[PDB]
């Protein structure tokens, strides 16, 4: 007597006939969607390791809107109707890479390379709200993602760029 | 190092479409939702009255918003919760209304919302009409990241009742009414000290729900501040956070009210009650701020064996913040 | 040839597209298990009961696995002295008790929790003073001594003695312990995939624990998601877990710790006690120095006595004292294990040197800089251990520290704000630090390579070393690329296997780049040699011409590489022989505002200059830097671990525990490596970079300190040259704490106070 | 390996001719230590590179050879810690090589010399050596049908 | 020294007890696919089209 | 609306809540139980790779009967209420050989080793029939079992040994 569970991850419709309400949506993305960009960094919220980009049609607000959250917290019985992007959905490099993702990588802002996903989708959320960003709002854009390898300061100087 | 020159440069109608399916989708009209696991049945209401039945109908149903503590209550403290209902959904928990005494929240507004709001009305209003509004921005400040402000609610903060919440102090402090449900009843009550009777617990019957959150204007002559310590070092313990209020006589420094809440110094959100009490009347001066001292070294006052630990540090930080306060407010009343 | 140029990660682009494999990423067989580690939750005790009852009602349950399942040995460790298994004796919280298998890793989870055990308590150590007021040590005192020094304290003017504590850390990697393991079925046969910087141990312990001879084990590493040293032993608590799921199932097995799991289990820096003293003249000048040191080892020796070894080689800095005598004991207590830690004994025995160095300068009321310029090796010098340094750099980072950082004008303006300000303080400080190329441990110093070259004329590099992030597999190709004379993108490195490349060393001591880059280079000459006839024969046909000659002409395009240190062997009974290849050399100046009214602080500015020598690649070796002192913040300023009195880790994951985050690095950030000082005793004249600028975090403890010292000549007393101990990490509590006012004395409220 | 176990690779494969079994015999027999001493696990093009298919029935000569220069090698590096502990087992041996820093690992290659015929010139050996032999078959027919039986 | 010995196939005993794994018998991941060839019915043919 | 198959392979109850008609214990047994010591050689019967001991009481002659069968041809809907005996059923390098397993091996019957369940699993049939069976019989057991290797002298020299 359940009721199917429609989301979207990247695009594409996800049919969820048998929903457990438990199922957080990073154990979904990497353990039935087969989409491990995502990572597990923490489980509790405080890394960023498990960025994506949620979207939805706001019925309140009368408007499409785009922000980030955490997958390692988000039960996928909130997401009804609800878009997922993930670091897959936004480029490659069997296709094209994302300015975001080129960025980090040119301006050596990966070196282990765990937490590059959830800090791209970070950024990438960022100008999915505002194309035009100020230096500042670059920052702050990062308060939940945690980085143990570069000392953060190419990561801030690539994105710098996005600025004005 | 590197050279920009040579990036792609952004196309901002480039980027993936919004799944146009979704979109048709969105036409549908919104109805309640069950799911079923292995240990969890989750509905997700559609209406406010679906959720006053459920609750009515499951008392001990668990509510979730944003999941940031009950993911962690879950995962981490082995909770189990057989009912989950999920009202996210539902306008009246999301809508953000302007009235004649403050700002109102729905319960399940995310924290990004009430930030956005509350920066909004302080660059449109008065200065001294926004004095608790800056007070829950600067909370908000260094507060986790985007990723779980755009979820985590304000009424999930509240109900949570961490003894170390950095919004609850604020609340307590500036008497913010909470408008509270279940079938049938209805009622507004300002927190105070007694909305927080025992660890983690309100004072809310168990089919109650919180729907909305109304955080007041400041008034002429009323000044409030709010501090946090800068270290956590325990999942819910010993972090100390406060909000601190002064209403004055009209056009005087002459306390007429005086709230300072504080997290971090028990296993609740606490007012120092005594102590304030003891200055109605008196000036804004440094006997003042001798005798506040003197009040909040006593009735804060922590057993060397208290949970947490940090007991000298804690203590020092309930008496600078309110020297802050103390200066902060001599600066304002000019 | 791109040996010089800053060529980006080679897989810094996969890293940002999500493509990267790690450990976990891997697609999981049809059949795939999943195992969860279940612990102690006593520090101390004898094990009376273990009840699965209730685990074996979760759905998915498979079976709980101890000490009795296991077909070979229990005893493991890299000095034999833990168990795969604890079977009678618990000796932390966080020790291995068991392990549960299931066919889901959420199943996996909801077992563990309900496993229930039953105790018998035993006294505990916790504390390093529980340690030494118990005698509980592993093995006996480590010393390193020169001069004479009753002499020594005899001549001094000032003598200043003391007690010093520092934090422990946990790795924080963002990808924490995981392993695949995959039975064959055949033979005993398994494979392994592995986040560890330590295969040949992982396969060595997998081996001993199953019963089986080593060559039947295979493991593989693409890359790790951050290593740190926390993965040089410690992985193995995992792996050979997981192993033995795999063999008693006959299923494929996987484990991948929660955050939780892994900052209890698996190991942390040490802890250091010191108690120290020093005797100098009125002119700051060093003329004796005692310092005892005690780690806190946890339950197992492990890389713990190296780590003391380190430190000892470490407690002189840049300072040239000709009286000296250091000791250090290892404290065996009723903790997990500490293990290696970037930096591995040095940061901390550097931290107490600094310490007593900022107490001379103080007590002689002579600037900072000035003491320590003046107490400054030179040019060939000797050490406390009779090194001699060749190439000793450190004046020349000083002096272009100094100029670039603008140093003296920032004093000037440091002293004008505290001169304006009450309730907020500045502070300036400028450290030196040194740090020893090459493990301790001779025998470590060996690496190999194995180059085939396809008939395509495309080269798959294999070597002993793994990728953490550091930029290994990128620095190890730009070396091949160069020696064989051919562009990058014919060359491939595609993982670390220890059947390719047997017996490595753990990927450590910084020194993976120097040794790796030998062997690398070796086989390279080896394949040139072959190739020169067929070049000879057509000097102007192309690569790809040579190698089909060659291989047409029945010559093997297939070699090994292998490299050995040479001229190492200290002897601590001779206080002789060389410890270190030579040495890495850095300067960082650092300026800080602290809030003395709650402790909080701004990192304002931080300036660098590293002796790397001539840099394999510049983008890469300024990345290490930028790392390594980030951590070091950290461990000095931010990162602090908390147990209960019970011995509990109560700091489990990034809410109670702080690693520096995008608005904790100092507001202007610069970092410049040394020019025209090549190495000539490493590879293409480069110098190891991972470990060495660590402890360059410290300039920020010391300016810290600095603010400290104003806070207090503003509010505490008259005394300027007043001692105070102020312990790392420096975190809000400490600091404000040291601020000692009005208000931390109740003053305030009209009591009399210190204030 | 630092237990004295050993792996070999080579570029044969096996397909139930049992060359790995006569792998293991040449290692044995060059090493001087027990077959269970020694283990082949696969053919892989990322430790033997360019590899001739198995075929030319020239595995054995042509493998067994590689092995055998692989194993001289490693006795040439054990050959100082032998006489240093002449009483001492294969393991220990092994161990002090390890820990003195000598490579536990190396490469073999045999090319068949000699070989390069010529159609063009009707000359040059073709072949290494020649492998003989002799068969007497009996046989009953059935006249009738043409069934056979091999008798 | 085991040369010119009648040892039995290393592999035999496994190969007895259908232990050893030959390419088949490799467990699948769990999101593998299988694969079969499309091939010409005709000796000698234009391919006009494919369905 | 559908009906239960119970049956069992080497002493464990197998329940198939959904059995397809079509389906083969050969594919059942390789990618359903994960079996793999039964080989696919032919699927047409002429090979006898896939060779297993199938057990059942007869009601008729009032005993257990103990056959072979090619598993590449037997529908599982022919099963219900039969044990079935692979290769795995009888012994093992882990535990200890059965007599066939050993003397096949140890008598050069096995080179490639592709053939040599099927060869194994008909001797053994042969043996649950006939502990002491003659040199005919022992020859006859293997008419429908092939062996490209051995030329098949070393096979029958070793199983020679169990007559008669
Ligand atoms: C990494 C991270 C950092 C954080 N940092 C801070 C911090 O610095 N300061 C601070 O104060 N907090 C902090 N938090 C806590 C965060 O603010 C709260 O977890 C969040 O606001 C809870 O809201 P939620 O919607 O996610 O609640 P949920 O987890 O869904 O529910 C929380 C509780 O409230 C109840 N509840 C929710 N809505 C209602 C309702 N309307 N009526 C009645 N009961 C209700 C639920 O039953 C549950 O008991 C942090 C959390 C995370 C994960
Ligand atoms: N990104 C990254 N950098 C890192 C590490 C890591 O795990 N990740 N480990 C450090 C440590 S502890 C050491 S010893 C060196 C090891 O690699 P190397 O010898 O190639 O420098 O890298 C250092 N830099
Ligand atoms: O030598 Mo680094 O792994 S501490
Ligand atoms: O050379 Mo055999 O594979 S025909
Ligand atoms: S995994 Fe760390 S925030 Fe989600
Ligand atoms: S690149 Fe390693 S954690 Fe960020
Ligand atoms: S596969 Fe050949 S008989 Fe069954
Ligand atoms: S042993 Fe190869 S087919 Fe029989």
């Amino acid at each position: 007597t359940a009721d199917e569970l429609v989301f979207f991850v990247n695009g594409k419709k996800v049919v969820e006939k048998n929903a457990d309400p438990e199922t957080t949506l990073l154990a979904y993305l990497r353990r039935k969607l087969g989409l491990r960009g995502t990572k597990l960094g923490c489980g509790e919220g405080g890394c960023g390791a498990c960025t994506v980009m949620l979207s939805k049609y706001d019925r309140l607000q009368d408007k499409i809107i785009h922000f980030s959250a955490n997958a390692c917290l988000a039960p996928i019985c909130t997401l009804h109707h609800v878009a997922v992007t993930t670091v897959e959905g936004i480029g490659s490099t069997k296709t094209r890479l994302h300015p975001v993702q080129e960025r980090i990588a040119k301006s050596h802002g990966s070196q282990c390379g765990f937490c590059t996903p959830g800090i791209v989708m970070s950024m990438y959320t960022l100008l999915r709200n505002q194309p035009e960003p100020t230096v500042e709002e670059i920052e702050d854009a990062f308060q939940g993602n945690l980085c143990r390898c570069t000392g953060y300061r190419p990561i801030l100087q690539g994105f710098r760029t996005f600025a004005k | 190092l590197f050279n920009p020159e040579e990036f792609m440069p952004l196309d901002p109608t480039q980027e993936p479409i919004f799944p146009p399916e979704l979109l048709r989708l969105k036409d549908v009209p919104p109805k309640q939702l069950r799911f079923e696991g292995e240990r969890v049945t989750w509905i997700q209401a559609s209406t406010l009255k679906e959720l006053l039945d459920l609750k009515a109908q499951h008392p001990e149903a668990k509510l979730v918003v944003g999941n940031t503590e009950i993911g962690i209550e879950m995962k981490f403290k082995n909770q189990l919760f057989p009912m989950i209902i999920c009202p996210a959904w539902i306008p009246e928990l999301n809508a953000v209304e302007h009235g004649p005494e403050g700002i109102s929240f729905g319960a399940a507004c995310a924290l990004s919302s009430v930030e956005k709001t509350l920066l909004e009305a302080v660059a449109k209003l008065p200065t001294q009409k926004t004095e608790v509004f800056r007070g829950v921005l600067e909370q908000l400040r260094w507060f986790a990241g985007k990723q779980v402000k755009s979820v985590a609610s304000l009424g999930g903060n509240i109900i949570t009742a961490s003894p170390i919440s950095d919004l609850n102090p604020v609340f307590m402090a500036s008497g913010t009414k909470l408008t509270i449900v279940s079938r049938g009843t209805r009622r507004t009550v300002p927190m105070d000290h007694t909305f927080f009777p025992s660890y983690r617990k309100t004072l809310l019957g168990p089919e109650e729900i919180l729907l909305s959150i109304e955080i007041p204007y400041s008034r002429e002559d009323e000044f409030f501040s709010a501090f946090k310590q800068a270290s956590r070092r325990e999942d819910d313990i010993a972090k100390v956070t406060c909000g601190m209020r002064v209403l004055f006589q009209p056009g005087s420094m002459q306390v007429k009210e005086l709230a300072l809440c504080y997290g971090g110094m028990a296993d609740r959100t606490i007012s120092a009650l005594k102590t304030t009490q003891k200055q109605l009347s008196k000036f804004w001066n440094e006997k003042l701020l001798q005798d506040v001292c003197a009040g909040l070294a006593e009735e804060l006052s922590l057993s060397p064996d208290a949970p947490g630990g940090m007991i000298e540090f804690r203590r020092t930080l309930t008496l600078s913040f309110f020297f802050k306060f103390y200066l902060t407010v001599l600066k304002k009343l000019g | 040839d791109t040996v010089g140029r800053p060529l980006p990660h080679l897989a810094a682009a996969m890293q940002a597209s999500g493509e990267a494999v790690y450990c976990d990423d891997i697609p999981r067989y049809e059949n795939e298990l999943f195992l969860r580690l279940v612990t102690s939750t006593r520090a101390h005790a004898k094990i009376k009961s273990i009840d699965v009852s209730e685990a074996q009602k979760v759905p998915g349950f498979v079976c709980f696995l101890s000490a009795d399942d296991i077909p070979g040995s229990n005893e493991t460790g890299l000095f034999n002295d833990e168990t795969v298994f604890a079977k009678d004796t618990v000796t932390c919280v966080g020790h291995i008790i068991g392990a549960v298998v299931a066919d889901t890793p959420e199943h996996a989870e909801r077992a563990a929790h309900v496993v229930k055990v039953t105790y018998e308590d035993l006294p505990a150590i916790i504390t390093i003073e529980d340690a030494i007021k118990n005698n509980s040590f592993y093995g006996s005192e480590l010393k390193i001594e020169k001069g004479d020094l009753k002499k020594g304290f005899s001549e001094a003017d000032n003598v200043v003695s003391g007690e010093l504590y520092i934090g422990g850390q946990d790795h924080f990697y963002l990808e924490t312990h995981c392993t695949i393991a995959i039975p064959k079925g055949e033979e005993g046969e398994m494979e392994l995939f592995v986040s560890t910087q330590n295969a040949m141990k992982t396969q060595s312990f997998v081996a001993k624990m199953l019963g089986v001879p080593v060559n039947r084990i295979l493991v593989r590493v693409k890359r790790m998601g951050g290593g740190f040293g926390g993965k040089e032993t410690r992985s193995t608590l995992v792996s050979v877990a997981v192993a033995l799921a795999a063999y008693k199932t006959g299923h494929p097995v996987r484990c991948m710790l929660d955050r939780n799991e892994d900052m209890l289990i698996t190991g942390g820096r040490h802890p250091f006690l010191a108690r120290y003293k020093v005797g100098f003249m009125k002119t700051g000048t060093i003329v004796a120095l005692e310092v005892d040191h005690y780690s806190n080892a946890g339950n197992s020796r492990d890389l713990s006595h190296s780590i003391m070894e380190r430190a000892l080689f470490h407690m002189d800095n840049c300072y040239k004292i000709p009286n000296i005598r250091g000791t250090g004991r290892l404290c065996k207590t009723n903790l997990s294990s500490n293990t290696a830690f970037r930096g591995f004994g040095g940061p901390q025995a550097l931290f107490i040197a600094e310490n007593w160095m900022s107490e001379v300068a103080v007590t002689c009321g002579l600037p900072a800089e000035e003491v320590r310029w003046k107490n400054m090796y030179k040019e060939g010098d000797l050490t406390h251990f009779n090194q001699r340094l060749e190439g000793f750099s450190v004046p020349r980072c000083w002096d272009e520290c100094l100029k670039s950082s603008q140093y003296y004008a920032r004093k000037s303006e440091v002293d004008k704000f505290n001169k304006e300000n009450c309730w907020k303080k500045r502070g300036l400080c400028i450290i030196p630090t040194k740090f020893g190329i090459s493990f301790t441990v001779p025998f470590l110093n060996q690496a190999g390579a194995l180059i085939h070259v396809y008939t395509d004329g495309s080269v798959l590099v294999s070597h002993g070393g793994t990728e953490m992030g550091q930029g290994l597999h990128t620095k190890m190709v730009q070396v091949a690329s160069k020696a064989l004379k051919i562009p990058i993108s014919k060359i491939y490195i595609s993982e670390t296997s220890t059947n390719t490349v047997p017996n490595s060393s753990p990927t450590a001591a910084s020194v993976s780049t120097d040794i790796y880059g030998q062997a690398v280079y070796e086989a390279c000459q080896t394949i040139l040699k072959r190739l020169e006839p067929f070049k000879k024969k057509n000097p102007d046909g192309s690569w790809e011409d040579w190698v089909m000659a060659a291989y047409q002409d029945r010559v093997s395009l297939s070699t090994t590489g292998f490299y050995r240190t040479p001229n190492l062997g200290y002897s601590f009974e001779t206080n002789s022989g060389n410890a270190f290849h030579y040495f890495t050399y850095g300067v960082a100046c650092s300026e800080v505002e602290i809030d003395c009214l709650t402790g909080d602080h701004k990192n304002l500015r931080t300036d660098i200059v590293m002796d790397v020598g001539s840099s394999l690649n510049p983008a890469i070796d300024i990345g290490q830097v930028e790392g390594a002192f980030v951590q070091g913040l950290g461990l000095f300023t931010l990162e602090e671990l908390h147990y209960s009195p019970e011995g509990s880790l109560h700091t489990r994951g990034p809410s109670t525990y702080k690693i520096p985050a995008f608005g904790s690095i100092p507001t202007e950030f610069r970092v410049s490596l040394l020019r025209d000082c090549p190495n000539k005793k490493a590879i293409y004249a480069s110098k190891a970079v991972g470990e060495p600028p660590l402890f360059l975090g410290a300039s920020v403890f010391f300016a810290i300190k600095d603010a400290i010292r104003a806070a207090r000549a503003q509010h505490t007393n008259n005394n300027t040259k007043e001692l105070f101990r102020l312990d790392s990490p420096a975190t809000p509590e400490k600091i404000r704490n040291a601020c000692v006012d009005k208000f931390t004395t109740l003053c305030v409220t009209g009591a009399p106070g210190n204030c």
